[PDB]
RNA sequence: UGUCGGCUCAUCACAUCCUGGGGCUGAAGCCGGUCCCAAGGGUAUGGCUGUUCGCCAUUUAAAGUGGUACGCGAGCUGGGUUUAGAACGUCGUGAGACAGUUCGGUCCCUAUCUGCCGUGGACGUUUGAGAUUUGAGAGGGGCUGCUCCUAGUACGAGAGGACCGGAGUGGACGAACCUCUGGUGUUCCGGUUGUCACGCCAGUGGCAUUGCCGGGUAGCUAUGUUCGGAAAAGAUAACCGCUGAAAGCAUCUAAGCGGGAAACUUGCCUCAAGAUGAGAUCUCACUGGGAACUUGAUUCCCCUGAAGGGCCGUCGAAGACUACGACGUUGAUAGGCUGGGUGUGUAAGCGUUGUGAGGCGUUGAGCUAACCAGUACUAAUUGCCCGUGAGGCUUGACCA
RNA sequence: CUUGUCGGGUAAGUUCCGACCUGCACGAAUGGCGUAACGAUGGCGGCGCUGUCUCCACCCGAGACUCAGUGAAAUUGAAA
RNA sequence: AGGUGGUCGGGUAGAGAAUACCAAGGCGCUUGAGAGAACUCGGGUGAAGGAACUAGGCAAAAUGGCACCGUAACUUCGGG
RNA sequence: AACCCACUCCCGUUGAAAAGGUAGGGGAUGACUUGUGGAUCGGAGUGAAAGGCUAAUCAAGCUCGGAGAUAGCUGGUUCUC
RNA sequence: AGGGGAGUGAAAUAGAACCUGAAACCGUAUGCGUACAAGCAGUGGGAGCCUACUUGUUAGGUGACUGCGUACCUUUUGUAU
């Protein structure tokens, strides 16, 4: 049974789900737009979603804090100085989720993931 | 709750240390007792010159339990360790003290006289 | 554990009976024209109205 | 669960001074031994508590008569008629289940003095 | 039994008498019955009468629906009940409230039991384990022998097998009503009430009760 | 056609071990003996031994007897037994032997058909659809101790000690549940060892079984909580009768009328119209043309496709996939956001004290999963497909 | 024969240890009786420890399950 | 997932060529994606008991280092 | 520790493997382990002896001949009236 | 890769895996039957429907319903076994 729980194993071990979003986060506040695996794509919003709104004031606990969780100098000077303050007045929602198709390799389901208010 | 082949220590100055269960008294396939429950007992380490013996069976109740006792509003008494009192033939205590506390719901018929004997009462 | 006798033709064609496929929810995208599958962006990167991608 | 918490607000009326665990307290028990009402103190170190609301409840520990014996009470019963804390103890922890292996000049509390 | 109100299972707490119990309790919602159709022996074979609670928005409601919640005008709720009465007269547009009972008043509760999926011989039927040391070979949780040999030769229908410790519908008999709350429209219950927090309940008085 | 014993799981008989109903007794009472009726439910744990068995110890209301390949190895085991090694006693000149001992010794198979436990797809139920139902039938369940009052009464010289009737509290078994008591809780918070890295200090992160540990939310869960077995009716078994002749009497029987048990039929719970004998009730939808006939329950063409269902999406205390349940902007379905709650236990930085480890303040601080309430910020599109166009005939009664 | 009889150990010991001699059918280099140290050797008994068990519960990974790709096997007189 | 002779073999801990985390150097093991049933495999924690399990403590749990104190019967005088 | 071995459990048994793997286990300066080259063989060799080993074959190897050995024993034996 | 036309040839369904091209086995299309029914699947009776034409004492295809009916070989005193 199942009841009441969040989460998906994702048929990797704890450890290696950790490492695996906080890559996702990080690509993601980089790149503005990236494609993954739908599962996944659903997973990461309760992910590098608390990090923006984090990032919403800028002190040196935060980013301190921001640094702890994204092991990334790049990442943590996106936030902070671009991201946080475009989303200054925005609660929550900060990304959007499509379906696009499948992979030809395996025929697993694929979305995009990008930034509300990307500036293009 | 106190099944066969537990090891429980003495509760009075009868002479024995250590007594172990060997049944559970009161109903076939019955598998707990607990404070106030009857049980069948062997000696399993004595005084040299008390009033029981080592490899004696005979008859005592549990007055003292690690697992405790719960009452009408929720709560729960529990003690550190498993305690007894040997018992004679007619179900009266054998020793003529009682050392540590009890609880009141030994306070039946027949166990009264070892809850006025006992230096406190929970 | 294995058969005693072999199946017959019928035997595994009823079997069968249920390996058939379903069809796909498509739409098409009123502004292009373009057939698409449901909720989903068409291959030319629209949705609902929109470019999203713009290949 | 907004309505549950509306029935268990109509209970909570006592008024269960601060305490914390390592405090040394007394509780003060309401026996009914035949038709007589009386009030039995049980006095030790507060080791375990359970902030729930009305379910709240805390564990006391003390050496009785060379037995130790631990007690948890349901804070809103009836039975707790009321509740004093005789002394107050510096510790890290919220639960001090260390405390049941050690037996006398082990398992003393330091004071919090401020 | 014969007449009753569909509630909703809000959870579960606890009251304290001022002897010092406490009585564990489940707290029961009971949003107003309406009936909307009453049954007689001419017009329908039995007697009964049937009863609907809650609402449903006017986009859930079919055209078939509305016109039978027009009839009587109740307005629509979620699912409709019937009551299998002995002899009592109602009209369509009748309130059933938690009036109907009072503290005492042993009664019958019916829901939905929570499901378990797929289960085991051990967890649907309690059976008992083989060894998990001395020499097993996974077999550990398997049921073991299901019949015997060429004498019958089948197993007998009825064996107890695994799968669905299932969400079905069992009733608990004689629990007692603690308190009723006219204005909250709540009734407390003690005991435990099957199913989950937000299911659908049914509140009877008790079949057997007599003591 | 795999042969003992053990484990797991059983099913039937009655020549009944307990509980239930009776006759006789060399039946005062409490206990017994024997026979008749009765198969609903129950019917130990261990020490020894490979043991079934048996003997012991301690329980229980009782520890029933048998059939099912001496039930059950394509369900487990491998102690015994019956391969190959080695030894003892005995027998043989010897190779060797023993239905005599002793130590050691590989247990394969992915389930086609029948069967069983669950869960779906198709079609049918005579126009179609949304919902609520009756109950032919079938399953589940059915155990029992002790104490108190009657009453120290009936009975008995005394010792002792009831029937009938009522109240309470247990054991075993079963169901549901998570308020309480606990367990778990690699998705929460801390302590700490070794090492590497983030330029460095500070602070953090990876790896070491989650590195090792201390706690712990929701969910699940028992050892925790609540409930259950009934009462009652009917027809009976053995048994006890009323009236009553054949047979002026007697006689429960030949006519007639009764009492009578955990067995049977209900009553309690669950499934149940594929019950093809496919049942019932409430409501809803559809009220167009033409041609060909092999001239009526016929075929074809154009128009028109309703009530409703499905696909799809957001999900769920529902779930193997299904199915079921809620919602899809006229919206709180999921995520976020905002408050709270819960857990952990006084973060970082700074300021002081100290040569330093460390202490003290800011500070019950900081962080906080699944929980509660609110909020359209993000995602649930502006769609497609099925399903039609008033529902045959015969007979009877109402009706015009 | 035999679970011989007696004693010890256990609440209870067909195994164990100490004796008795009635050696079915011991016995002196196919050596007899002892023996410190040694043994992945046989039997028995204790302390600690524990999911071995009463009686299982929760959690984590790999399968099982679903989707996409590739694609066996023993067996088989015919099967409504 | 087997076997195959010889040579070199750094840092921090460490007695060490053990072990752990790294260097130079090399690799992520040629089907993936989901979901989170029974059951199987490999593990973590477990209330109250503590061998009651079983042919049998099988398996698991437990002990484990360096310095110092201290250590029995018996002995072939080394030992134990 | 390396190296040589193979006492226990489990898995695997259509195996990753026609004898393995993970956990534990024994010896580890010697009656030790190991590379290269060489010698002994079919009623023969070698054997700290198990009837063991002599190319996945051993109470007498493999291969080719006598040879279509012999089989009072199983199996089979084909169109019509 | 493989095809659709066009061309050569007497003939490409003689196209190079090339004469002829059977059976097992696998498909597409049409006609009839089949979702209340128990078993060596046939045989005797038999309605209905479809096709053709000689327009029903005919031919061909299906077989609702119903009586009867436990494969073949071998070996045996004896086999559905
Ligand atoms: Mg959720
Ligand atoms: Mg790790
Ligand atoms: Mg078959
Ligand atoms: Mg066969
Ligand atoms: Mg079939
Ligand atoms: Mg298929
Ligand atoms: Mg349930
Ligand atoms: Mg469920
Ligand atoms: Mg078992
Ligand atoms: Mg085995
Ligand atoms: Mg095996
Ligand atoms: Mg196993
Ligand atoms: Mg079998
Ligand atoms: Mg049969
Ligand atoms: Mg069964
Ligand atoms: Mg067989
Ligand atoms: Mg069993
Ligand atoms: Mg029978
Ligand atoms: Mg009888
Ligand atoms: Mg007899
Ligand atoms: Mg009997
Ligand atoms: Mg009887
Ligand atoms: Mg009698
Ligand atoms: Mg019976
Ligand atoms: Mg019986
Ligand atoms: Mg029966
Ligand atoms: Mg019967
Ligand atoms: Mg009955
Ligand atoms: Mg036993
Ligand atoms: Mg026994
Ligand atoms: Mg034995
Ligand atoms: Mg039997
Ligand atoms: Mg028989
Ligand atoms: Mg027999
Ligand atoms: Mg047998
Ligand atoms: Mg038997
Ligand atoms: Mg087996
Ligand atoms: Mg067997
Ligand atoms: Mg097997
Ligand atoms: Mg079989
Ligand atoms: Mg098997
Ligand atoms: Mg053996
Ligand atoms: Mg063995
Ligand atoms: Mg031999
Ligand atoms: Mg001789
Ligand atoms: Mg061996
Ligand atoms: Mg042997
Ligand atoms: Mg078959
Ligand atoms: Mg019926
Ligand atoms: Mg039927
Ligand atoms: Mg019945
Ligand atoms: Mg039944
Ligand atoms: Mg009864
Ligand atoms: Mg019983
Ligand atoms: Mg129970
Ligand atoms: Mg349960
Ligand atoms: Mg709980
Ligand atoms: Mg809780
Ligand atoms: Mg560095
Ligand atoms: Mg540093
Ligand atoms: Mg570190
Ligand atoms: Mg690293
Ligand atoms: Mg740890
Ligand atoms: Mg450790
Ligand atoms: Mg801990
Ligand atoms: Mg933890
Ligand atoms: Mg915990
Ligand atoms: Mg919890
Ligand atoms: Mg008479
Ligand atoms: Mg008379
Ligand atoms: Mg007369
Ligand atoms: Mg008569
Ligand atoms: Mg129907
Ligand atoms: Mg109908
Ligand atoms: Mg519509
Ligand atoms: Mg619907
Ligand atoms: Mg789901
Ligand atoms: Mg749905
Ligand atoms: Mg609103
Ligand atoms: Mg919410
Ligand atoms: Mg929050
Ligand atoms: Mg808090
Ligand atoms: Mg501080
Ligand atoms: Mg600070
Ligand atoms: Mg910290
Ligand atoms: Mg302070
Ligand atoms: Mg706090
Ligand atoms: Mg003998
Ligand atoms: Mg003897
Ligand atoms: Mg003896
Ligand atoms: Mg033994
Ligand atoms: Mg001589
Ligand atoms: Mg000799
Ligand atoms: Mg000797
Ligand atoms: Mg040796
Ligand atoms: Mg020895
Ligand atoms: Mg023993
Ligand atoms: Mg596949
Ligand atoms: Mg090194
Ligand atoms: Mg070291
Ligand atoms: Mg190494
Ligand atoms: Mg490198
Ligand atoms: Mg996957
Ligand atoms: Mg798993
Ligand atoms: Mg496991
Ligand atoms: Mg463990
Ligand atoms: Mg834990
Ligand atoms: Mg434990
Ligand atoms: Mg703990
Ligand atoms: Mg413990
Ligand atoms: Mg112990
Ligand atoms: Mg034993
Ligand atoms: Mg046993
Ligand atoms: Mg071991
Ligand atoms: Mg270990
Ligand atoms: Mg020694
Ligand atoms: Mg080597
Ligand atoms: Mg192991
Ligand atoms: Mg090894
Ligand atoms: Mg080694
Ligand atoms: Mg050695
Ligand atoms: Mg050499
Ligand atoms: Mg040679
Ligand atoms: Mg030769
Ligand atoms: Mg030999
Ligand atoms: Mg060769
Ligand atoms: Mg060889
Ligand atoms: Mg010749
Ligand atoms: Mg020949
Ligand atoms: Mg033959
Ligand atoms: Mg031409
Ligand atoms: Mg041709
Ligand atoms: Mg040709
Ligand atoms: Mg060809
Ligand atoms: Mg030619
Ligand atoms: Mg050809
Ligand atoms: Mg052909
Ligand atoms: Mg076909
Ligand atoms: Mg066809
Ligand atoms: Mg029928
Ligand atoms: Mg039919
Ligand atoms: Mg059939
Ligand atoms: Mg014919
Ligand atoms: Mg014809
Ligand atoms: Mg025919
Ligand atoms: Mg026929
Ligand atoms: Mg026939
Ligand atoms: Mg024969
Ligand atoms: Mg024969
Ligand atoms: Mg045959
Ligand atoms: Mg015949
Ligand atoms: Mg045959």
């Amino acid at each position: 049974m199942r009841h009441r729980k969040s989460g998906r194993h994702l048929s990797r071990t704890s450890a290696h789900r950790k490492a695996m979003f906080q890559n996702m986060a990080v690509s993601l506040f980089e790149h503005e737009l990236i494609k993954t695996t739908l599962p996944k794509a659903k997973e990461l919003r309760r992910v590098a979603e608390p990090l923006i709104t984090l990032a919403k004031e800028d002190s040196v606990a935060n980013r301190r804090l921001a640094f702890d969780r994204t092991r990334s100098k790049a990442a943590v000077g996106k936030l902070f100085n671009d991201l946080g303050k475009r989303y200054a007045n925005r609660p929550g929602g900060y990304l959007r989720i499509l379906k696009c198709g499948f992979r030809a390799g395996d025929n697993a389901p694929m979305a995009y993931v990008e930034l509300v208010d990307r500036p293009v | 709750m106190i099944q066969t082949q537990s090891m429980l220590d003495v509760a009075d100055n009868s002479g024995a240390r250590r007594v172990m269960c060997i049944k559970v008294l009161g109903g076939s396939h019955r598998r707990y007792a607990g404070i106030g429950d009857i049980i069948k007992v062997t000696v399993k380490e004595a005084i040299p010159r008390g009033k029981v013996k080592k490899g004696q069976v005979m008859t005592a109740v549990v007055v003292r339990t690690k697992h405790g006792v719960r009452r009408t509003d929720g709560s729960i008494i529990r003690f550190d360790g498993n305690a007894a009192v040997l018992l004679n033939n007619k179900q009266e205590p054998i020793g003529t003290r009682i050392f540590g506390p009890v609880t009141r719901e030994l306070r039946t018929e027949k166990f009264m006289k070892i809850v006025s004997l006992a230096p406190e009462v929970l | 554990a294995v058969q005693q006798n072999k199946k017959s033709r019928s035997a595994r064609d009823m079997r069968r009976s249920h390996d058939a496929l379903e069809s796909n929810a498509l739409s098409v995208e009123k502004s292009t024209g373009e057939v698409h599958l449901r909720h989903h962006v068409s291959p030319d990167g629209f949705y609902r109205g929109r470019k999203v991608v713009d290949k | 669960n907004k309505i549950i918490q509306q029935i268990e607000a109509e209970q909570m009326n006592k008024e269960i001074p601060a305490f914390a665990p390592g405090d040394t307290v007394i509780v003060q028990v309401k026996v009914k031994e035949g038709d007589r009402q009386r009030l039995q103190a049980f006095e030790g170190v507060v080791i375990a508590k359970r902030n729930r609301g009305l379910n709240s409840a805390f564990t006391v520990r003390k050496i009785s008569n060379g037995v130790g014996v631990e007690r948890t009470f349901q804070t809103y019963s009836p039975i707790v008629d009321s509740l004093s804390v005789k002394r107050r103890g510096d510790v890290r922890k919220a639960k001090l289940y260390y405390l049941r292996a050690l037996s006398g000049k082990a398992a003393r509390i330091k004071e919090k003095l401020v | 039994m014969t007449i009753g109100v569909v509630g909703r299972k809000c959870g579960m707490t606890r009251i304290f008498t001022e002897e010092g119990v406490s009585i564990p309790v489940t707290v029961i919602e009971v949003e107003p019955n309406r009936v909307t159709q009453f049954k007689t022996e001419e017009t329908d074979g039995y007697r009964a009468v049937q009863v609907t609670a809650g609402e449903r928005r006017a986009s859930r409601v079919t055209k078939a629906q509305a016109g039978h919640f027009a009839k009587a005008n109740v307005a629509a709720g979620r699912g409709v009940w019937e009551f299998r009465l002995g002899e009592e007269q109602y009209a369509a547009g009748d309130q059933i409230t938690v009036d109907l009972f009072q503290a005492g008043q042993m009664v019958d509760v019916t829901g939905e039991s929570k499901g378990k999926g797929f289960a085991g011989t051990i967890k649907r039927w309690n059976f008992r384990g083989q060894d998990n040391t001395h020499g097993n070979s996974v077999s550990h949780r398997v049921p073991g022998s299901i019949g015997q040999c060429q004498t019958p030769g089948r197993v007998f229908k009825g064996k107890k097998m695994s799968g669905h410790l299932g969400a079905e519908r069992v009733t608990v008999q004689s629990l007692e009503i603690v308190r009723v709350d006219a204005e909250r429209n709540l009734l407390l219950v003690k005991g435990a009430v099957p199913g989950a927090t937000g299911g659908d309940v049914i509140v009877r008085p008790a079949a057997k009760a007599r003591g």
